[PDB]
Formats: C-alpha cells, structure tokens, sequence
C-alpha cells in the first residue's frame, strides 16, 4: 500500500540557535515527494528493513502504536533496541531477548533507560553507532493520507550503543493508521525565523527549479 | 528566432520629400548610477578579531593590511565626489519662485512637496519607494543627506523654470516661461511662432507625458533596475566577504578560537597561518572587485554630470544625447544611490507627401530657399521651414540667387514674386 | 601619528588603528561536577583485551585531572592529535571514549590516522581525521609468558577494512584459496586467529606493550567530562576574557533576550561563529560582543596649526562611549574623551572634544550627514551643518526680462593629468637577487 | 596647492614604490627576510621551505603592485582621453557644450604643458550689469502679429 511524503520529514540537523537566516547543510533527510507505505491495526506489523535510517508516523487519539522493535535480525541471539511507551514512561532497552515476544501491550543488555486527532512523526538514524531520534506531534483532521504542509522534528534522544541495525517492527496495543518511509544523503536549504525556528526548506536535487 | 524588428521600405524618388504637417512633444525618462554604498574594514578585526596570538603573526605579512583600507578610503571618498560633482553644479540655492504662471505647464509633480517631510518632490517620492556589516566591516553615511539633495535637485530645477540656460553662464535672468520655450523651438529649427499658435495644446501634451510617468513608475519596480543593481551588488559582496569567515582555508577549523583553546603555540601558528593567508586573499578579492566597480560608477558618474550641464543648464544639439527626438530640455529628479532625467523632446507626427527640387527658374536665374524647401502640392509651390509644414509663397525675399537655369539638376521652372 | 607612520599629520579625518592597552581580566564558566574519573582503572587493571577484540569505555559526567598521566611520563609514548595534550586540563567534552589492549611493541606503529598493517585493517582502525590521544607502555614483565601468549591476536586474512571504530568477534574460515572451502579447511583454507609467541626473555621489538586510546567528543551538545578547572563569579557588561566549558573568547558578557529551544545550546553569526551561551552553572542565556568596538576616527587640523583634537565614535550614541573605549582601564590623556560638555550626537556617531555651533558655513573636514568642522576662535575645533550656498530667489513673473548690459572676459585655469611614470620590474632580481 | 591633481600623480607613484621596497623586510612566516642568513643557517632541504614563504609573500606583494597599477593606468587613461577632446574641440574650435571648456559662454583655449600633465587657459564670455525690462511674446500692427528676427 504506497502513498508519499510530499513535504514531511525535516529535522533541527544541528543544537544551534541561528534567527533570520538561509542556511544551508547536507544530511540523511527524507527527500521531498518520496513515496513511503501506509498500514493499519489489521493481523501490518510485519519486520522491515531499517536502510540508513527511518522515517515513521502516526495518526491516531488514543496511543494504539506503543513502541519499536530494531536490530539486525531480532533473535534472542545479539542486541535489539527496544523501545516502549507504557503509559507511566517511556521505557529504552538492548537486549537480544525475546522474554516478551507479543507485538502489542496486553489489552547482556549492556544498555537501558527510562523517561486521527493527533499526528506522531519520528525519525530515527544511526551515524557511527551514535543512534539520533527526533520527532514531531501535532493535532490533526486529515483523509487517509499524510498532511501536505510544513513542521520540523525536534531531537529527543542520543544513545551510543553501536548495534548494527537492519532490520525493525512496531508494537502495537491489542487483546488507528501509520506510515514507513526512509532516509538518503541530502543538501537542503533551510528557512529559520527570527525566533530561532525552521519554517520552510528546499531539497536541492529534486528539479530544476530547486538547483536555481 | 528573435526578431530585429518591422521591415519598411523607404518610398524613395530622385524627387520626393515628405514633411511633418503635425508634432508630439515626449518626456522620455533616463536613469544613471552616481555612488554605491561608502564601505570601509579594519582589517585586523576581520582577519583575527581581538585576539593578540594572531595579529603578532598578521604582523609579519607587513603593510598588506594598511595599503587595503587606504584602497577602500580612497574609495569612499570619491563618492561623495562623484555626488558633489554630479549636483553641486548650481552655486546658489534658488528658492521655487511663488505664483505658477508658466503659461498652462504643470510641475507640481517634480517641485519639492511642501507637506514631504523630506521635501523631496512626488515623483522623487515615488522613485525613492522603488528601490529598496558586522564583523569589522563598516558602513558610513554619505557627506549629502538625501534632504540636502532633495535641496539641489530643487535649485537646479527653478533655476531651469524661471530663467533658462542663464544660472549656469552666469547669474540666473527672469524670463517667462513660454519665452523660454519659444527660444528652445528655435534651437530646433522651428520658428518660434510654431510655439505660440500652439501654445495650450503643447502645454496639454506636457502635463499629459509627465502624467504618464507616474502611472509608469508606480506599475512595476523594475523601471529602476539599474539602481537596484548598485544596491543588490554591493550587499552580495559584503555577504560573500562575510561568510567566507566560516571557511576553512585547510586548517582544522575556520573559528579562530578552537585552534587558541585545543592548541600550543607551536602547533597552533601552522593552523593560524593558513586562516590569515585564506581571509587575507579573501579581503584582496573584494577590495580589487570594489576598485573595479568603483571605475564602472564613476564612469556612470562623469557622464551624470555631463548630462546635468549639458541638458539642465543648456539644450544639446547632440543627437540622441538627451531623449529622443530633438531635444529642448531636461528636469533632474534625485533617487537612491543615483539620478533620473525627465527629457522633454520634439518628435515629428504626420508626415505628408509633397513633390520637390532643388531650385527654381525665373528670368534664367536660378533661385534657391533662403532657409527650408520648396515643395509643390500638385498644381502650385511653395518653401517651406523642414521639420513642420507651412507654406509660404515663393518671393525674392525668402530666397537667394545663384548663376543659371543651364548648371543644376532636377531644376525646375516657377514664378517668384517681388514685394 | 602611528596610523601614518609620521610625526606630522596634515588637516582632515583619519581611521585610527587601536594602540589602546585595555589589559582585561579573565571569567571562567564549568558545570558543578565532583565524580573523579575512573583513568587509575583503565591505565592500570591487572590485563587489557586481545587486540583482535579490544577493550571499550564510554566515560562521562567526571572530573578529568590528566595531570596524574602527564606526570606518569614513564609511558613509553603519549601522543595526540587534533589537541596539545597540555591543553586538556582546560578543555572540555561531551564524551570521551577509552579503548584498550595489548600489541607487540613493535606493532603498536599501526595506532595512528593514517597507517597500514594487518591490525590497521582487519581489526583496529581509528578514522584518519581522529581527534584524541594514544598511549603506550612497555609491559614484558607482565604480558609475556611460555613464549606462547597465543590470547593476543589478529586476523590471519579475510578481506576489506574494519572500518573506523566498527568493532568485529566473527569467528570463521577464511577462504584465501581458489577452493571452494565452504566449511572444510586445509591449505588457502583456514580459520585465523593467529597471535604473539611473548617469551619474558623476547628482544625489545619482540615484547608485548600495553595500550590505550582515548577519543573526545567535542560536540555542541552539554559538556559532561572536565578537567580541575575553577569557575569564577559572572562578570557582566565589562571587557574580559572568558571561557565556558573550554569555549574561549575575549568580548562583552551581557545577559540577552535570544529565544533558544531548550536543546539549544549556544547561538551563531553568519560567520557561523559564537555569539549568544548557555551558563553551565546558571543557565541564564548571555550575549557575547567583542570589546565594545567602535570605529574611532579622529578629527585634526594639521599638527602644524594645533595639537588640539577631536573625536568621532562611528556607530554609536553618546550614552555609551565610555563603555565602547573602557574609560575603567585606559590612559588618563585619552579618557578626557568620554563626557566633557563639548559632546555631541551627529547621525554618523557620537562627536567629543568638538564644539557645536548653530551658523552653517562651507565644508572644511567632512564629518557625515550634513556635519562638517573647522578650526577657529582662543582657537577651537568647532562642528557645524553646512552650507549649500546662498539662498536667492529669481524675480520671476510673466511679462518681465532681465538682460546684461555688459560683460567680462574670464580666463579659466582647468588642470588634468596625462601620463604617469613608467616602470619596469625585473622580478628575478626582486624576488630573489 | 593649486596643481593637487599633478602634484598627486607624483606621489601616488612614489607611494607605490616606497611600498613595494618595504614588503621586501617583511618576514612572511620564514626565520629571516634577508634571504642570506636562510642560506647560511640552514642546509638546503631544510632553507627550501623557507625561500618558498618569501617567493610566495614577495610574488603576492608584487602581484598587488601590478594589479594596482593596471588600475590606476586605466584612470589616468580615461583622463588623458578627455583632454585629448578638450584639445581637439577648445583649442582646434569652439565649443557649444555648456560648461565642457570652463563656466561662460566659450571663446577659445590655449594649451600649456606641465609635470605628467596639461593645463588649459579657457577664454569665457561671462555677462554682467543686468537691467529689468518689460517683455511680450508678439507685436501687433495692422491686425498682424510681428515676431522677433
Ligand atoms: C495635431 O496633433 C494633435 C494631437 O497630437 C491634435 O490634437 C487633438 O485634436 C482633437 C480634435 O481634432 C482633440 O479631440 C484632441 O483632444 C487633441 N489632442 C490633444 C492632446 O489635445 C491636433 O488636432 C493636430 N492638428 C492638426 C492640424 O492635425
Ligand atoms: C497641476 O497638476 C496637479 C496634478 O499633477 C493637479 O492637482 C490635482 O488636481 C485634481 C483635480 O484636477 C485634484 O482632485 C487633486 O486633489 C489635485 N492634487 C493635488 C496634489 O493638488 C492641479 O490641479 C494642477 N494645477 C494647475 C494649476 O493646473
Ligand atoms: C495647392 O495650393 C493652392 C494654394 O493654397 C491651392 O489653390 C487654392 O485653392 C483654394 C480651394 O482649396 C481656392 O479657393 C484658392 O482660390 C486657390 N488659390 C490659388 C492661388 O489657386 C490649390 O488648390 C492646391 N492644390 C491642390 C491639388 O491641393
Ligand atoms: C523652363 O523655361 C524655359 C524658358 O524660360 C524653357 O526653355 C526652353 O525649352 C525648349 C524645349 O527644351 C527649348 O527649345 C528652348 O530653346 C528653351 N529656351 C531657352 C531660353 O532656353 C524650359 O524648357 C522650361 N523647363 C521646363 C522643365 O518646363
Ligand atoms: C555489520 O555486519 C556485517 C555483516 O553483516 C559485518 O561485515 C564484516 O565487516 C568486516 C570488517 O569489520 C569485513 O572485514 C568483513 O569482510 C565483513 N563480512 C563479510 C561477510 O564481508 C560488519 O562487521 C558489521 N558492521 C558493523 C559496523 O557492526
Ligand atoms: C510511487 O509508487 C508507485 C507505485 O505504487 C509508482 O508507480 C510511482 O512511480 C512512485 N512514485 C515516484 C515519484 O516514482
Ligand atoms: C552477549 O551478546 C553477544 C552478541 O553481541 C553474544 O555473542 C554473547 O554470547 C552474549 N552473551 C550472553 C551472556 O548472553
Ligand atoms: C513502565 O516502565 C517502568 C520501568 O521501565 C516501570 O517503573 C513502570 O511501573 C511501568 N508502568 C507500567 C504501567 O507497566
Ligand atoms: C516570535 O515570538 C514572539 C513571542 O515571544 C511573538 O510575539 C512573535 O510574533 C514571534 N514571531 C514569529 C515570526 O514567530
Ligand atoms: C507617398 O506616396 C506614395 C505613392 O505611391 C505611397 O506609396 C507612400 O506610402 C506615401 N507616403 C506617405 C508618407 O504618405
Ligand atoms: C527621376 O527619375 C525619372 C524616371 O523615374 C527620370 O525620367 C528623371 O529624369 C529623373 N530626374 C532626376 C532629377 O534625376
Ligand atoms: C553550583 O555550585 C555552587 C557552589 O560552588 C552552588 O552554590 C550552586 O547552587 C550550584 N548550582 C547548581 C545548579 O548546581
Ligand atoms: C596504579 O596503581 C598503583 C597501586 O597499585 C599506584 O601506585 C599507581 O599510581 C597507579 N597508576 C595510575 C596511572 O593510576
Ligand atoms: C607650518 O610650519 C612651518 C614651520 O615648521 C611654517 O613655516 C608654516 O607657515 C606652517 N604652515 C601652516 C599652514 O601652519
Ligand atoms: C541614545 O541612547 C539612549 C540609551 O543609552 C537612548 O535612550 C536614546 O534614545 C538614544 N538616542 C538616539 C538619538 O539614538
Ligand atoms: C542653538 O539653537 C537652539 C534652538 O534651535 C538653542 O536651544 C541653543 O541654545 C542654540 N545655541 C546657540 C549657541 O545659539
Ligand atoms: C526687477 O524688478 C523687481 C520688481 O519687483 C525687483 O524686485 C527686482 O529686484 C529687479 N531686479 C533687478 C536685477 O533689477
């Protein structure tokens, strides 16, 4: 099931204040008007690929995506991120265990930590074994399909733990829609306001007219 | 394939003439750059910004920094030349005289606006409306203000009103202005009274072409390219001077204070002497792009401050000099950074066939116009001034004598009266 | 007089270079951090990994006194790069990463940027734009045994780079044959962790050295490893030097109204430099200026008339000039400069030591905007609008003309040059001789 | 001081040698200007780099002096263009062109010569003693309007 991004996916690249300025920069960025694959709580929460890193969404009023599953191959056999909102936290793990292995909330790991109303974007890369997560929520009334507009992804977390991830699945609630899309080597020209703020951005390689 | 423009052929005889029976007077509009922004740089504070590590080490590249902003001084101060040149050219302030009696000619629109608070005039209003730093580098005021210009351009322009070429040969004389226009149709070659039978509607076609240039200015900024050019360029060489400070020039970084703070002097001075000889060339590259540009404005310049002497204080025989068509005068109106001349010319409107020769038997005699042609209507002829048809009779006065019928070509044969 | 490199300087305006002392005072800024980092672990446990599978640390939110080390010169070598290693009780981090093992001391050549050799490319490699240090010791006594410490390895074979900072356990046969070995060794055939012989009695090059790299991660994220450094008190509004987290500069601090994202740390210029910071201890937002800059130009009649001066702050106001000049910290003869009665606002900047008048006459020095200066009485540097000449007023009207009844014959001088002095350059002999 | 412009030609071009020489003190980050003392302290592996820093500083400042004067030569070109005009038309004629051969109505011009320059007396006609009149545009005689010849 393709639908595409149209303008979703920017990113803060950097922990920079600049105000009323162009700036430019090169990174991992979903290209503008790539297409991505849409889902819903049906069975659609299969293992996909990772890539070089993963653009995911959302639409939902009620949480019923809880959480992701990464790592190579997700075995019981070497170290998988886990990640897991339960509702008290949200709640960070390496193991290579499936000691819980249900893809939904009921209704050696060298790493752990804890912290259609609404549209939930995350990104999440990985650059030198450094793993980058950014995201965006926002209250929406939309149509089956992502909201043609513009929003910028601010970083939640920076964690060191060197998996070499290829492979991820999501984890649902069961006894809502979302969205699958991915990263390339980009230039983007970037619009910050007088408050510190992105608010537009062009995707250089995409015609004729961006490269002007 | 672009085209050229609308091919015509000339209806060319060995015995044709065509004569304007009718005119148009026009105000084509003409703009000059006169001064880009006056910049100056403290070199040290571009290229090591307060620190003593590097200006010790900017030391031993000696006398590049100095002979860099005497290059720029020397700049920034011809644009105040370049300014005074171009407008300074009354030596009084003539006040706008009090009662508007120039013969039916309306210059409300380019007389200074009492109630501007710059009174600058309204179309300087409007052509100010059209047109639209930090690490070191500098901007200065220019010497004028743009109200003491909006002083001369006024002064310039009663003086053109009220007394004509005279303030720029020696003090100004009152003349009346329809006077004044008579003599600048004679300039031209029309006899004045071609002014006075016309009067009003040459008046009419005045206000109407000034009019028109208010429409035309407040249709689109980009009548004021050329102005917005000395702007656009100017800022896009400051920014590109600027942001080549993020540069690395290949050291390890391009902020000079990584390599003060992770670095031994030894070490560092390696880093530090490829960032002063990359922002040193960087600065020699826009110093030698600005003496480049500052020859292009001051060429632009020169010929302002031609155009100021030569068609505001004068009328020019110099064809296609000032506007179009012949031209009889030229009011001066200030915008930024540069001037715009409303060219007042004579065109001709309504050409009309007639037959012609070069000279006319009588008693054996040959005769030939004083001054203009003879020209025939089919049955009678006539001499007529060159640039406006008016028959007169052919007589002894208004034409001149010279040998006999035998040696002219294309001669032919008619009665000249005596008074 | 030393802008022009001359004891006389003629009437005018000049752009004085600085030669003011303002000799400064230093501020230091560092978050409140006491957990003293675990290097007497690191550099001293009783055994280091293989150098097939090394030893790895991520450290974090600790005081670093690297004096302990650089006193401990008893290291075989210490060497950095990317930073002096004297800087880095000063200097501060985001991370700092420890790797560590054992290596024939010979061998030990292959930990730097930029090197070759089996280690070097099968199993430890350090990007060649690293930014940290290495540092290795002799270790004989301790690391050799039997002639047969076979646990310190290395891949035999196998093909392309570990990569820079990859780490790699994989435990196959490599296939170095045209065979199809496909499980089955033999010769081209074989599994290949291959290893040292250390005898206590091996010759110097033969023996096993200890090792450890540390790599620093000078991120703009929060710093979290430093060295001993103290923080002062916050100095506001005054010319210091200043440091935060190992960030140095010399300018104004000042508080500041800039609206950083909270994961914002510091602000920049389109120069893409610093400008606004974050207080590690207090977490107010400051502002950062050079010290107080200002364009002085001086105002002079020629030396050869009058030693009296005036002077031109370009870009700012009154108010503030002897906080732009530091009148705290500079010579008495050129504080009289700031304040004084004979000041004055001119569009252009604030205008001292010149006396304002109501008349207008013609431009003598240029100042801007309309405001010239002059010498005069009992003397003064006096500063004034201009003139643009005298007001008249043409007697015009509508049956009226006024023609000359006489005249003068003028002889006008105009002067223009020609020509200038030609020259040649033999630039072998200038260059060289 | 009335011959600024000429009396400037001259020292910009004093000015520009006087710095030309004086960059050659100038170390540009070798142990020494003086290109002796390099080889005589140093062997040649070693004084190599150094010549290098000097070549490539004195052939920038060289470089400059060119570039500058290239610069310059064209000003005064544009200079001598315009009085080689003010030659053929002031002095071989008599100019039309308000205030090209000096303030006034224009008589005539004598050329004399100077230092790197040239000067020219330009005769003017300048009126003086002016008296107010009464003036009308037409006369009329029999009925006929008369105009002015
Ligand atoms: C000469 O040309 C002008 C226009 O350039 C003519 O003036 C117009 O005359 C008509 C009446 O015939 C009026 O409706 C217009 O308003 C006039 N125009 C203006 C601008 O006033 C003029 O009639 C022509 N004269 C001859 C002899 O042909
Ligand atoms: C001179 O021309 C101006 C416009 O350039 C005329 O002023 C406008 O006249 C209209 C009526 O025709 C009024 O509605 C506007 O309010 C006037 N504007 C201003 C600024 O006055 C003016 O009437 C003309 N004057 C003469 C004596 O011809
Ligand atoms: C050529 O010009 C003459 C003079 O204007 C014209 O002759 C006059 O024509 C009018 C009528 O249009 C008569 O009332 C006059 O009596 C004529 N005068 C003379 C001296 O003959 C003549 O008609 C014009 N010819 C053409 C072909 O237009
Ligand atoms: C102009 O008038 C003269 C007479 O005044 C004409 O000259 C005569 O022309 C005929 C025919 O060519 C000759 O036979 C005569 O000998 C000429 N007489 C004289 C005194 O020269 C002349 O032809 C006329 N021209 C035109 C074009 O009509
Ligand atoms: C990610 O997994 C791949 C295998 O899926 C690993 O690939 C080996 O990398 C080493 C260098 O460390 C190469 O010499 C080998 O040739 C690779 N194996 C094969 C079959 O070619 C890789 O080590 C892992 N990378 C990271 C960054 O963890
Ligand atoms: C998106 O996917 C469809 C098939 O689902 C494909 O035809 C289309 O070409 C893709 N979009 C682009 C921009 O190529
Ligand atoms: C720990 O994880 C590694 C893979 O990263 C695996 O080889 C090892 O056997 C695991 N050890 C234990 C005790 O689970
Ligand atoms: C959520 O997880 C945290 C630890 O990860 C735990 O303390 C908390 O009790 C959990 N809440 C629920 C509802 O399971
Ligand atoms: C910036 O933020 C202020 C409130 O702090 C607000 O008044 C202003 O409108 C904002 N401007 C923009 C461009 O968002
Ligand atoms: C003049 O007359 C000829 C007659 O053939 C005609 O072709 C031409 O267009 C006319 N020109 C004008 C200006 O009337
Ligand atoms: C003009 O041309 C005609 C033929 O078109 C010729 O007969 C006549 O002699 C010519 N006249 C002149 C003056 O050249
Ligand atoms: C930092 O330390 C000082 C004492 O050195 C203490 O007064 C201050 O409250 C501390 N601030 C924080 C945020 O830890
Ligand atoms: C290592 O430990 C010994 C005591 O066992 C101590 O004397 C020595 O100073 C330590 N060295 C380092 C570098 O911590
Ligand atoms: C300059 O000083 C000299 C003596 O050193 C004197 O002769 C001359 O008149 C002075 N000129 C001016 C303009 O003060
Ligand atoms: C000068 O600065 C003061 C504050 O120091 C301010 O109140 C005043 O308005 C400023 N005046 C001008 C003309 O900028
Ligand atoms: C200058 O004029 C102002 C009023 O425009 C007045 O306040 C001031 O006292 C005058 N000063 C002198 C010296 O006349
Ligand atoms: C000309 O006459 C007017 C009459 O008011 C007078 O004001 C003016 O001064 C006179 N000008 C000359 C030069 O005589």
């Amino acid at each position: 099931a393709y639908t595409n991004s149209f303008t979703r996916g920017v990113y803060y690249p950097d922990k920079v204040f600049r105000s009323s300025v162009l700036h430019s920069t090169q990174d991992l960025f979903l290209p503008f008007f790539s297409n991505v694959t849409w889902f819903h709580a049906i069975h659609d929460n299969p293992v996909l690929p990772f890539n070089d890193g993963v653009y995911f969404a959302s639409t939902e009023k009620s949480n019923i995506i809880r959480g992701w599953i990464f790592g190579t191959t997700l075995d019981s056999k070497t170290q998988s991120l886990l990640i897991v909102n339960n509702a008290t936290n949200v709640v960070i793990k390496v193991c290579e265990f499936q000691f819980c292995n249900d893809p939904f909330l009921d209704v050696n790991c060298t790493f752990e930590y804890v912290s259609f109303k609404n549209l939930r974007e995350f990104v999440f890369k990985n650059i030198d074994g450094y793993f980058k997560i950014y995201s965006k929520h926002t209250p929406i009334n939309l149509v089956r399909d992502l909201p043609q507009g513009f929003s910028a992804l601010e970083p939640l977390v920076d964690l060191p733990i060197g998996i070499n991830i290829t492979r991820f699945q999501t984890l649902l609630a069961l006894h809502a829609a979302y969205y699958v899309g991915y990263l390339q080597p980009r230039t983007f020209l970037l619009k910050y306001n007088e408050n510190g703020t992105i608010t537009d951005a062009v995707d250089c390689a995409l015609d004729p007219l961006s490269e002007t | 394939t672009m085209s050229l423009g609308a091919e015509n052929s000339v209806a060319y005889s060995n015995n044709s003439i065509a004569i304007p029976t009718n005119f148009t007077i026009s105000v084509t509009t003409e703009i000059l750059p006169v001064s880009m922004t006056k910049t100056s740089v403290d070199c040290t504070m571009y290229i090591c910004g307060d620190s003593t590590e590097c200006s010790n080490l900017l030391l031993q590249y000696g006398s590049f920094c100095t002979q860099l902003n005497r290059a720029l001084t020397g700049i920034a101060v011809e644009q105040d030349k370049n300014t005074q040149e171009v407008f300074a050219q009354v030596k009084q302030i003539y006040k706008t005289p009090p009662i508007k009696d120039f013969g039916g000619f309306n210059f409300s629109q380019i007389l200074p606006d009492p109630s501007k608070p710059s009174k600058r005039s309204f179309i300087e209003d409007l052509l100010f409306n059209k047109v639209t730093k930090f690490n070191g580098l500098t901007v200065l005021p220019p010497l004028l203000t743009d109200e003491m210009i909006a002083q001369y351009t006024s002064a310039l322009l009663a003086g053109t009103i009220t007394s004509g070429w005279t303030f720029g040969a020696g003090a100004a004389l009152q003349i009346p202005f329809a006077m004044q226009m008579a003599y600048r149709f004679n300039g031209i070659g029309v006899t004045q009274n071609v002014l006075y039978e016309n009067q009003k509607l040459i008046a009419n076609q005045f206000n109407s072409a000034i009019g028109k240039i208010q429409d035309s200015l407040s249709s689109t900024a980009s009548a004021l390219g050329k102005l917005q050019n000395v702007v656009n360029q100017n800022a896009q060489a400051l920014n590109t001077l600027v942001k080549q400070l993020s540069s690395n020039f290949g050291a390890i970084s391009s902020v000079l204070n990584d390599i003060l703070s992770r670095l031994d002097k030894v070490e560092a001075e390696v880093q530090i002497d490829r960032l002063i000889t990359g922002r040193l060339q960087s600065l020699q590259t826009y110093v030698t792009q600005q003496l480049i540009r500052a020859a292009e404005i001051r060429a632009s310049a020169n010929l302002a401050a031609t155009k100021m002497s030569e068609c505001v204080l004068g009328q020019s025989k110099r064809v296609d000099f000032c506007g179009k068509g012949y031209h009889l005068m030229s009011f001066p109106q200030s915008a930024p950074h540069g001037v715009v001349f409303l060219h007042v010319t004579y065109v001709p409107a309504q050409e009309k066939n007639f037959t012609t020769a070069p000279a006319i038997c009588h008693d054996g005699k040959a005769h030939f116009p004083r001054e203009g042609v003879f020209v025939s209507n089919g049955t009678h002829w006539f001499v007529t001034q060159r640039n406006f048809y008016e028959p007169q009779i052919i007589t002894t006065d208004n034409t001149f004598v010279s040998g006999n019928c035998d040696v002219v070509i294309g001669i032919v044969n008619n009665t000249v009266y005596d008074p | 007089k030393c802008t022009l490199k001359s004891f006389t300087v003629e009437k005018g305006i000049y752009q004085t270079s600085n030669f003011r002392v303002q000799p400064t005072e230093s501020i230091v800024r560092f978050p409140n951090i006491t957990n003293l980092c675990p290097f007497g672990e690191v550099f001293n446990a009783t055994r280091f990994a293989s150098v097939y599978a090394w030893n790895r640390k991520r450290i974090s939110n600790c005081v670093a006194d690297y004096s302990v080390l650089y006193n401990s010169a008893s290291f075989s070598t210490f060497k950095c790069y990317g930073v002096s290693p004297t800087k880095l009780n000063d200097l501060c981090f985001t991370n700092v990463y420890a790797d560590s093992f054992v290596i024939r001391g010979d061998e030990v050549r292959q930990i730097a940027p930029g090197q070759t050799g089996k280690i070097a490319d099968y199993n430890y490699k350090l990007p060649d734009d690293f930014t940290g240090c290495v540092i290795a010791w002799n270790s004989n006594n301790l690391d050799s045994k039997v002639g047969g410490n076979y646990n310190y390895r290395y891949r035999l074979f196998r093909k392309s780079n570990l990569k820079p900072f990859e780490r790699d356990i994989s435990t196959e046969i490599y296939q170095a044959g045209s065979k199809p070995c496909n499980g089955v060794e033999g010769f081209n055939c074989y599994f290949p962790l291959q290893s040292y012989g250390f005898q206590p009695t091996n010759g110097v090059g033969y023996q096993p050295y200890r090792v450890v790299v540390l790599s620093f991660e000078l991120l703009h994220a929060p710093a979290t490893v430093c060295g001993p450094k103290k923080s002062t008190n916050l100095v506001k509004n005054k010319c210091v030097n200043f440091n935060f987290n190992g960030l140095t500069g010399t300018g104004v601090l000042t508080e500041s109204n800039k609206k950083f994202l909270p994961f914002q740390q510091f602000g920049r210029d389109i120069a893409d430099t610093t400008d606004a910071v974050r207080d590690p201890q207090t977490l107010e937002i400051l502002d950062i200026t050079p010290c107080s800059f200002g364009g002085v130009s001086v105002i002079t009649p020629g030396t050869n008339t009058s030693n009296q001066v005036a002077v031109l702050y370009q870009g700012v106001n009154c108010t503030e000039v002897p906080v732009a000049i530091h009148a705290d910290q500079l010579t008495p003869t050129w504080r009289v400069y700031s304040t004084g009665s004979n000041v004055f606002q001119t569009r252009a900047g604030c205008l001292i030591g010149a006396e304002h008048v109501n008349n207008s006459y013609e431009c003598d020095i240029p100042i801007g905007a309309g405001i010239c200066a002059s010498y005069q009485t009992s003397q003064s540097i006096i500063a004034y609008t201009m003139s643009l000449g005298a007001e008249n007023s043409v007697a015009y009207s509508n049956n009226s003309i006024a023609i000359p009844t006489n005249f003068t014959i003028s002889v006008t001088t105009e002067i223009l040059p020609v020509s200038m002095t030609k020259t040649s350059v033999d630039c072998t002999m200038y260059i060289c001789g």
